[PDB]
């Protein structure tokens, strides 16, 4: 079962939810088979460093503290 | 305890428009209100909103006909650009986790409709 | 031999298809009685489910198809660029077929039968498409030009075209899109960037045409200004527009010549200074002629007819067509006089544009004549010095 | 409180399968509303009972 | 008593779709009615009193319009069946009050295309 709510104002059956006080979607359906269908997924790409802590390249720094409080 | 988790998709939903920049309009801002360290909106028509999203849920999640809450980012021809999928199988430890899952999970990534075809957030973006 | 039926549906009416197509064919076989519209209905259901019905060129036969249609209410989409959206593009979007376009393939009145051949041009078009003849071995450019005096409805006929394909054609295309060109706001021009822009909203035009269940036309507006005639122009001094922006829509439209659902519509004004090698790809090219003593005779009757039917000219005089002046033979009547003084009207109004002509009467009604019910005979007294009046006012203006 | 179109917070439904009906929500609208009713017409038989007149029986009976 | 309450709507649902000869004449709850032998149709109307099933489980309702449509969708007839919910003859005096009801008034097309409302036993007709 699958629940559509259009909405947010700018086999298996379907409980849409309609909820009206407009009466002028003129498309809640195809756009709940829109919001239904599985469309191209990409693959969970994966994080990681490009640039790691190197040991034989190192940082720079400047000298002064900033004002404590 | 469904009474509060739909209160946790509250906050996933509007953490997902709020990091995805939905809107320009800057509205959110942190909210503790009754100590909960989590960004809501502060439209309490959208509050409501997504109280009574969840409220006409209710008779229909727990019921566990359930087999993914699709929190659809619509698009401009209202398209799920991205489906933030969860997966019904169910203490904050969850929740900062949700959170910190929304957000590196936005870490890869760059109008919302609640279908409701570990709690696995992945999302189906557009490629 | 076949007629053609429209019947206008309501937006706010939603009954099936087929019970429309049964009712109105009920309704046709009852009365099985020319080219008069229906509007007058019988049946409850029928009239809060449709708004007219009417037959396009007094017979009982039944060779009757049924075309059915929603003329979408919403205008334009606007196109801008993917990554400079503020105005790179700007193509106008239409979502055949739309309200602003009715209407429009009726008004239009010429002498040179150009409605048909450029409709039966379509239609030869998809039967050569269903019967699968070998595209490299008869082919067309799906490209026509429209040229002549400004003014006189060159691009109006495009316009009418879409509407009547899209509705003609239903069942066949779900729907049509017609996309309109500003060829004004595509000349971004420092060292060959609009003729790299063409390339852009060419593409759009590609994500537009793979809908293949969609009918599409291109509309171009001032097919000169996108093509400039590189090769008799002696001017080195253009250094990349004459020659990198003609020959990156030459290659634009060569590709869409092979997919079957695009048509491509041109309108013209000047017929020089358009390169040759565009006057050769493009299947019609029909000259569209200022109105003629006939063509305006037809076209003030439609205005007349259209004030006496908003009841501005109140005390409703038949107005009579130049057939039945021919049939009578100019004889003068109580009645008669009338379309005698219309038709001397016509000689005297002969060489204006149908711009102005579709204006006359706004004027004669304004300046001359103040009343807001007016009686016939000084109403096109007015138009009569009007007409006078537009001819000074033009010479005014040197 | 709730209406449902088997096709106020509506919970409407669709049954994916039938859709043929392109504009769907639209006609969903329509089925709820209340229209003019017409009364129940309290019915009376025209052609009543007189105890004063008597009817007709033919004698024969079935087999 | 819900559940054969539903049985009896299915009764009428169908029944008021005759009240042709794609119909037929079958023992239903003790007695012979001429409805059809569409199993597709059977079990659709199981299928809709069983979804309206969890909704009387809820109690809280008011009517089951079984809307006769006519074949635009848009009603020039209907059947609203406000019965308030909280032997064979009364459970045949319902359908001979919406016989007589169809009696003094008058059925609509052959495929009455009739879709099944419910507002969350007495009746009447909106015409
Ligand atoms: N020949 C005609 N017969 C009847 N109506 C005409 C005719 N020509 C023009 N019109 C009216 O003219 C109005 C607009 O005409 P246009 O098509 O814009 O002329 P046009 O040819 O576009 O000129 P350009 O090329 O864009 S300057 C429409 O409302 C037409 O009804």
């Amino acid at each position: 079962q699958v629940h559509i709510f259009w909405g947010a104002p700018i086999t298996t059956e379907v409980i849409l939810h309609y909820r009206p006080c407009e009466s002028d979607p003129t498309q809640l359906p195809k756009i709940a088979e829109k919001a239904i269908q599985d469309f191209p997924t990409r693959p969970l790409s994966r994080f990681i460093p490009w640039f790691p802590y190197d040991g034989s390249k190192l940082p720079l720094r400047p000298k002064r503290s900033p004002p404590a409080s | 305890v469904a009474d509060v988790l739909c209160e946790f998709l509250e906050v996933a939903v509007h953490l997902i428009l709020y990091v995805r920049e939905v809107y320009p309009v800057g509205i959110f801002q942190k909210r503790k209100k009754y100590n909960v360290p989590v960004q809501m909106s502060c439209h309490p028509e959208l509050n409501q909103y997504i109280q009574d999203t969840l409220h006409c849920v209710k008779p229909l999640l727990e019921k566990n006909d359930v087999e993914k809450v699709v929190v659809v980012i619509l698009d401009k021809e209202h398209r799920p650009v991205e489906k933030f999928v969860f997966e019904i199988t169910q203490v904050e430890q969850l929740l900062r986790a949700f959170i910190l899952k929304i957000s590196v999970c936005d870490a890869v990534l760059d109008t919302f409709t609640v279908l409701v075809h570990k709690m696995q957030l992945y999302v189906e973006e557009r490629a | 031999p076949t007629v053609h039926v429209e019947v206008h549906q309501r937006g706010s009416s939603t009954a099936k298809k087929e019970d429309i197509n049964l009712s109105v064919r009920k309704l046709l076989n009852r009365h099985n009685i020319g080219d008069y519209t229906w509007t007058e209905f019988d049946e409850p259901f029928l009239t809060r489910n449709v708004q007219s019905v009417s037959i396009i060129d007094d017979l009982s036969a039944c060779t009757v198809a049924l075309h059915i249609f929603q003329l979408n209410e919403d205008g334009p989409s606007s196109e801008n660029l993917e990554e400079e959206t503020e105005n790179i593009i700007a193509a106008n979007h239409w979502v055949l077929p739309a309200a602003e376009f009715h209407g429009l393939w009726d008004s239009l009145v010429y002498d040179v039968e150009v409605k048909s051949h450029l409709l039966d041009y379509v239609m030869t078009t998809l039967l050569f498409s269903d019967k699968n003849v070998n595209s490299n071995l008869i082919t067309w450019n799906r490209v026509v030009l429209l040229h002549g005096p400004p003014g006189t409805g060159k691009t109006s006929l495009c316009k009418a075209l879409a509407q009547k394909l899209t509705i003609r054609l239903s069942s066949r295309y779900r729907y049509g899109q017609l996309i309109e060109i500003n060829s004004h706001s595509l000349f971004s021009k420092w060292f060959s960037e609009s003729g790299k822009l063409v390339t852009k909203m060419f593409q759009k035009i590609q994500d537009l045409i793979d809908d293949k269940d969609a009918l599409v036309f291109v509309l171009i507006d001032q097919v000169e200004s996108l093509t400039a005639a590189r090769n008799a122009c002696r001017a080195g001094t253009e250094p990349s527009d004459a020659i990198r922006v003609v020959n990156a829509v030459l290659t634009q439209i060569d590709q869409i010549k092979r997919h079957s659902n695009v048509v491509i519509l041109t309108t013209s004004n000047i017929t020089e200074k358009i390169d040759v090698a565009f006057v050769d790809r493009a299947d019609i090219k029909q000259y569209i002629g200022p109105p003629s003593a006939a063509a305006i005779f037809k076209i003030y009757l439609s205005c007349l007819e259209e004030l006496m039917k908003c009841q501005i000219i109140y005390p409703r005089q038949q107005l009579l067509t130049l057939r039945e002046l021919e049939m009578i033979g100019f004889i003068e009547n109580n009645v008669s006089k009338l379309s005698l003084l219309l038709n001397d009207i016509s000689r005297k109004s002969e060489g204006l544009s149908g711009r102005v002509l579709r204006k006359l009467p706004f004027l004669a009604h304004a300046l001359y004549v103040q009343a807001p019910t007016v009686t016939i005979e000084g109403f096109l007294q007015a138009l009569s010095l009007a007409v006078d009046k537009q001819f000074e006012e033009r010479k005014k203006l040197a």
